[PDB]
DNA sequence: CAGGTAGACGCGGACATCAAGCCCGCCGTGAAGGTGCAGCTGCT
DNA sequence: AGCAGCTGCACCTTCACGGCGGGCTTGAT
């Protein structure tokens, strides 16, 4: 998508921006004394935005 | 089940440290459980002495501000947190994040009981308000309105009472108080005809959920497809995960005379509409509906479509 | 008295306190500070919220 | 004029009189002495 | 104590080229961990 | 002298993990 806007080479495939994501931290700086599972990702829950609409 | 009788309108309220973090998955404005909680909690404290039912609330939420921050090379958010005192022995405290916000908020509310009589008409209002202003709303306090320029005061709008012209004319004056605001609205069908759409010979639920809330800013020329409205992941209640013990077998219950169940969050679909292309104010009301014998703790707003 | 009546379940008492500080044309207000663990990286980063 | 390719430039004067002390004429010397009032951002790499 | 009626306000065509856009050095640290077991004093 | 209770210490997992942007909502007096 970078280098092929004028060009009509276009793979078949995308992405994704996902926009104002916010992470969350379980354990501090020892995350294995929550589970394992949380060991595997520090912290980031990345939670997914739901916000209102600002009216102007 | 219930169609009320007559709307309560409680004026611009204020909210300083709401909830942020409402759920495992989302975050951004509360949930609507809160709502429905904090009508109820109005009903037990004030609805027995007074014969009226109260039941239904319509969101608004005029403005809202979050306590967030971006850090330096990232486009990811954190959270702004507070300082817990010490353990003991001058041990700093094990951090557990938590998040906050501010909100404006007014919401009109549905009673329907037949305790409202001829004499009392504006009292009633007046008494409901001065018992929901001690009080909560998402886990955080209720501002008080102070010495201030001009005050807010509520109102007790009866629907049947009327002229069908006028009926349209009380619709519009009561419009005309919550117009610069919003709705939220919970969009279940919109989202099950989605995923009898995006199912083709591939089998799907949750990402479904996940493709209505990211920006498709990829296709084969390029092109964005868009999405009607503001669609927004809400928690839309609760699902079972064990059988209901008796009230006096969970070691340390919240109460010794209620069973006791462990469930977990589900998540469903919501928009942000006006309050002007809806055409029906006893509408935009949310309910509890409950199954109590396997789970499924939902609220919902129907009669929507 | 006031707060004492309004503490024993009579009254809720709202209240309205102002002050006046004097400090001087053109000095430094300080702020609450917030707790930020995550500063992302240098050569960006602030230090002081 | 006092281009680097003939070696009568503020620069190659300079850095032949401080660094391995082989003084120029006089002339020359007036000219990086000159350049010294004149003020700028003289710096290496 | 007083003070006017009426009607109309123009056309055309054009608006310049040239060359360049700085180097250097560096970006703070401290505090934000549960759980199980051994062993030590104090008490009945 | 023998259980209850408090304090100190060893054990454990994992390298930050990209930027030219990206959306959809706003009234009538």
């Amino acid at each position: 998508a970078r280098e092929a806007r004028s060009r009509q080479e276009s793979w078949p495939h995308g992405f994704s921006e996902y926009p104002n994501l916010a992470i969350q931290k379980f354990g501090g700086t020892k995350p294995q004394n929550i589970s394992q599972l949380n060991s595997e990702r520090y912290g980031e829950n990345w939670l997914l935005p739901s916000l209102p609409p600002h009216w102007q | 089940v219930t169609d009320p009788e007559a709307l309560l309108l409680l004026p611009r309220l204020s909210i300083q440290n709401a909830n942020a973090i409402s759920s495992p998955l989302t975050w951004g404005f509360p949930s609507p459980g809160a709502f429905t909680g904090f009508v109820h909690a109005l009903q037990r404290r004030v609805g027995i002495s007074l014969d009226i039912e109260l039941d239904g609330v319509g969101i608004v939420c005029h403005r809202f501000e979050a306590q967030i921050s971006q850090p330096a090379g990232k486009r990811t958010k954190v959270f702004n947190l507070t300082r817990n005192p010490l353990n003991r022995d001058g041990s700093t405290a094990a951090i557990v994040e938590e998040g906050r916000a501010h909100l404006e908020v007014s919401l009109l509310l549905g009673v329907h009981g037949d305790g409202l009589d001829d004499h009392p008409a504006q009292e009633i209002a007046r008494q409901v308000q001065e018992q929901a202003g001690a009080m909560r709303l998402a886990g955080g306090s209720i501002l008080p309105w102070c010495n201030e320029r001009f005050p807010a005061p509520n109102a007790e709008l009866l629907m049947l009472g009327g002229s069908d012209e006028q009926r349209r004319k009380n619709q519009r004056r009561l419009t005309r108080r919550l117009l610069p605001g919003f709705a939220l609205v919970s969009r279940e069908a919109l989202l099950q005809q989605h995923l009898e759409t995006l199912r083709t010979t591939l089998p799907e639920a949750t990402t479904l959920d996940a493709l209505l809330d990211l920006c498709r800013i990829n296709f084969e020329p390029w092109q964005v497809r868009d999405k009607p409205g503001w669609l927004v992941p809400i928690p839309a209640g609760y699902n079972a995960l064990s059988p209901l013990y008796l009230p006096g077998e969970v070691r340390n219950a919240r109460d010794r005379e209620t069973p006791l169940r462990f469930v977990e969050n589900l998540f469903g679909l919501g928009e942000w509409l006006s309050p002007h292309r809806v055409a029906a104010l006893s509408d935009l009301l949310w309910y509890h509906h409950a199954e109590p014998d396997k789970g499924l703790y939902r609220w919902s707003t129907p009669r929507f479509v | 008295e006031l707060i004492a009546s309004g503490l024993s379940g009579s009254g809720h008492v709202l209240l309205e306190v102002v002050a006046f500080a004097r400090i001087g044309d053109g000095q430094e207000v300080f702020p609450s500070q917030e707790l930020i663990l995550d500063k992302g990286d240098k050569k960006g980063q602030k230090s002081k919220t | 004029y006092r281009q680097p390719k003939q070696k009568l430039d503020f620069y190659t004067l300079l850095d032949n009189w401080v660094l391995r002390d082989e003084a120029p004429a006089v002339e020359q010397q007036h000219y990086v002495i000159a350049n010294l009032i004149r003020g700028g951002v003289f710096g290496e790499a």
